[PDB]
């Protein structure tokens, strides 16, 4: 479909404690002498 | 053990997990949780920086 037109919405959204929203826990030569 | 169990299942030790242990021990076991615990794998000497921190 071509869909000519489309509406925008900016916001301050993703507002959390820093932290992952999954459950889980947020994943994470040489010197030689002569 | 939590951990290499979850790995054994393929699932990853989840923050309700570590909830388990919130927190647990002198350090926060709830670190793990954070985002920023990638970045925070390479803040290397972090602690005498801290100390030295006075200086500026």
């Amino acid at each position: 479909d071509e869909t000519y037109g489309v509406n925008v919405q900016f916001e301050s959204d993703e507002e959390e404690g820093d932290e992952d929203v999954y459950g889980e826990v947020r994943e994470e030569c040489t010197l030689s002498a002569n | 053990l939590k951990r290499q169990e979850a790995i054994a299942q393929n699932r990853r030790l989840t923050l309700e997990d570590l909830e388990d242990s919130w927190d647990r021990g002198i350090p926060r076991i709830n670190t793990l949780f954070q985002k920023d615990r990638h970045t925070l794998a390479y803040d290397k000497g972090w602690r005498v920086r801290t100390d030295f921190k006075q200086y500026q």
